[PDB]
């Protein structure tokens, strides 16, 4: 009966004031406002927090962090694990749950409707609709800047030695 | 990062005031994104967050400002591992020898002809966490590897926490939700309320040894060149556990900077030291905070905060706007007196002259003398003992200051460095007349945008960070979200930009708008109450729902 909803007024240089009655309703605003602003920029970046940026574009492109995409997507394989997720997931607090669910649910809206007015990347097969885990991925992503992340082509580059002398 | 909080002791109203100015990337996954959020009765908060983050990660509400800076405290610590001699894919813990783990990845790879490859590879795994290899300096041979354990990993408070600090009310409120939680992973927070109390924060995820550990656990070569090494062939070099943190093998938040003052405090990206001076935090753990020399962002600030005047917004707003190179303060005078002890030296004519018609700003109209005082600055950075007074832990605001051209060994190496730096610049084909703006733009379309400010490490409190493209240098990260924020009756007053506009795509109408505006450094209302929202003429609205 409830579900989803939110009511949004954008102000000067589109700037959006999100209003709802739940987090849920509140992230599916924020997730839909978002969306409108910078729908390609979320997909290229959860391509890249998925580790499937060769998969898309080859292994001769970089990522917006400027690291090579084999080197990034073995990285982001390795970090985004599923048992890492589901350990993320299991731990968050219903409020968190429900906005994490809301922003998925309004970032997917705007997808649905979108007739390019606002979206370069309209019609790419790397545009689509996102799940709860991609949001998980880029909160992982940038929770490990400050650490491993900085040491991201040191663990792909990570071997041990033949038999040299 | 900058960030500066006054309080009632030093505001011109008496109350709680906060500049933000985080330096961030002008695109991808750490772009900045304004949005207010509000659930009646329970949540009302504005600010700006990072892409796919259903919470404001800077921002303010009715009674309180906040906002982050790159702290300088470790969040994660290498291992040096003992291999075994029989093996390189074993390592020693307390003389018993242990198996890496290996965990394959499968990734996919589009091909020339269109196809998809599968490539596996390899990552080995210690009790500690993943190998890191640095050629030449962080091996894998038959004698050593690297284990890199990261604080953060077990980190699953971090959406909690800026959720929680979404609903905090005032300074004290902030600091009880932070501290509690333990969430944040690698920033300072600093913050004012209308009441007039102004916070520091050191509060981020930071690995835990107890003091009688650390200068066993250690690995003293490798920390002394700053990097958080510790011995992984000792169990007891293990984090330390404390039951008052709030994650297994973290610092305890007891243990962890917090300065709370009624005049101000600072931060730009050195350690808790000297928040404020007058008050110096100290005796943390190494992997916390250091006593170190700051940097001239800081110093910068520190000079005009420093004082019994009273700090007014529009004189927080104008430490950003000015775009002085605080660095030239340092160097500059020196230099022009080599100059003008070094007429007749054909070659560094242009060079002179250009660096005494300078205004020492990156301003868009700043003479080519910006740029001759960078390429110099870059090479006497690298000098030896050039340094009139060096650093002095006694007078840390006031040093390091002036050229030693008393020296004969400095002044012809400074000479050099400027004859160097010269040439450099005339090689370029930066044509005469060229001033600052005409340089460093941010590409819209077909356009390029002047844009004002220089990097940081100059002392430019607006730092900007460009990479030349080109004829020209592209703005890649700086100052991002702007917020200034002051609490007159009616309502929290705040003002600032997004420099780089809400939108990333060309086709928005909000692609460029605010980029325009900070180019010619016009801040604006960030508007908050429904009254403030209401009169705004281009106001748009939209009810969006479905089933869940």
């Amino acid at each position: 009966p409830t579900g989803l909803a939110a009511d949004i007024r954008w102000t000067a240089y589109g700037v959006p004031h999100i209003r709802a009655k739940d987090e849920r309703g509140l992230g599916y605003g924020i997730g839909y406002a978002y969306a409108r602003d910078n729908a390609c920029l979320l997909a290229e970046e959860i391509v890249t927090a998925r580790g499937e940026r060769a998969r898309y574009f080859g292994s001769e492109g970089k990522s917006s962090a400027e690291l090579d995409n084999l080197p990034s997507d073995i990285f982001y394989a390795w970090l985004n694990q599923p048992e890492a997720l589901q350990a993320f997931w299991q731990a968050q607090t219903p409020a968190v749950r429900q906005l994490l669910e809301g922003y998925a649910a309004g970032f997917n809206r705007f997808l649905r409707e979108a007739d390019g007015k606002t979206t370069s990347c309209l019609g790419q097969p790397w545009l689509r609709a996102i799940a709860t885990d991609d949001l998980l991925r880029l909160t992982r992503r940038l929770l490990v800047e400050g650490g491993v992340g900085q040491f991201a082509d040191a663990l792909v580059a990570a071997a041990p030695p033949g038999a040299e002398k | 990062s900058n960030a500066i909080a006054v309080g009632s002791e030093r505001s011109a109203d008496g109350k709680g005031m906060l500049l933000a100015n985080p330096h961030f990337p002008w695109n991808g996954a750490m772009r900045f994104y304004q949005m207010h959020l509000t659930i009646p009765g329970r949540l009302d908060v504005m600010g700006a967050s990072l892409p796919g983050l259903p919470v404001v990660n800077i921002g303010f509400s009715r009674h309180l400002a906040w906002t982050h800076t790159v702290d300088t405290s470790s969040h994660f610590t290498l291992y040096r591992l003992a291999l075994d001699p029989k093996d390189p894919r074993r390592y020693l813990v307390d003389g018993r020898s242990l198996p890496l783990e290996e965990k394959s990845v499968a990734i996919e790879v589009r091909g020339a002809d269109g196809k998809l490859s599968r490539v596996e590879h390899k990552v080995y795994q210690s009790i500690y966490g993943p190998l890191v290899v640095w050629p030449g300096k962080l091996d894998w041979n038959r004698s050593e590897a690297y284990a890199l354990r990261d604080a953060n990993l077990e980190n699953t408070r971090v959406l909690q926490q800026w959720y929680s600090i979404n609903q905090a009310s005032d300074v004290a409120d902030l600091r009880r939700r932070v501290e509690a939680l333990q969430g944040i992973p690698w920033v300072n927070t600093l913050a004012a309320d209308e009441q007039g109390n102004a916070l520091y924060m050191n509060q981020s995820v930071v690995p835990y040894l107890k003091p009688e550990l650390i200068p066993a656990c250690a690995i003293p070569q490798l920390v002394a060149e700053g990097l958080p090494a510790l011995q992984g062939q000792d169990s007891r070099c293990a984090w330390s556990r404390d039951p008052a943190a709030a994650q297994a093998g973290i610092t305890p938040a007891a243990q962890l900077p917090v300065l709370l003052r009624r005049d101000f405090v600072q931060n730009s990206n050195d350690s808790a030291w000297l928040t404020n001076p007058a008050s110096p935090l100290q005796g943390f753990s190494p992997l916390v905070s250091q006593e170190k020399p700051i940097g001239p962002r800081a110093r910068y600030a520190l000079s005009r905060l420093q004082g019994k005047q009273p700090l007014e917004a529009k004189t927080l707003e104008e430490m950003v706007t000015a775009n002085h190179v605080f660095s030239a303060d340092q160097v500059l005078p020196d230099l022009l007196r080599l100059c003008r002890d070094n007429q007749g030296e054909k070659s560094l004519a242009r060079a002179c002259a250009a660096l005494a018609q300078w205004d020492r700003g990156a301003n868009l109209d700043s003479g080519s003398g910006f740029v001759y005082f960078q390429r110099f600055m870059q090479r006497f950075a690298e000098l030896d003992g050039a340094w009139k007074e060096p650093f002095d832990a006694q007078r840390p605001l006031d040093t390091p200051q002036g050229i030693a051209l008393d020296r004969p060994q400095v002044a012809t190496q400074v000479r050099q460095a400027l004859a160097d730096a010269a040439a450099e610049v005339e090689k370029s084909g930066i044509p005469d007349g060229a001033r600052w703006g005409d340089l460093q733009v941010s590409t819209r379309g077909q356009e390029r945008i002047a844009i004002p400010g220089g990097d940081g490490h100059f002392g430019v409190y607006n730092a900007i960070q460009s990479v030349r493209k080109g004829d020209h240098l592209e703005v890649v990260g700086g100052t991002s979200y702007i917020q200034l924020v002051t609490f007159p009756e009616e309502g929290p007053k705040a003002r600032g930009l997004l420099a780089f506009s809400q939108s990333s795509d060309p086709r928005s109408p909000h692609y460029r708008d605010q980029t325009e505006l900070f180019s010619r450094q016009q801040w604006q209302t960030l508007p908050f109450s429904d009254r403030q929202i209401d009169a705004d003429p281009q106001l748009q609205r939209l009810s969006i729902r479905e089933a869940a």
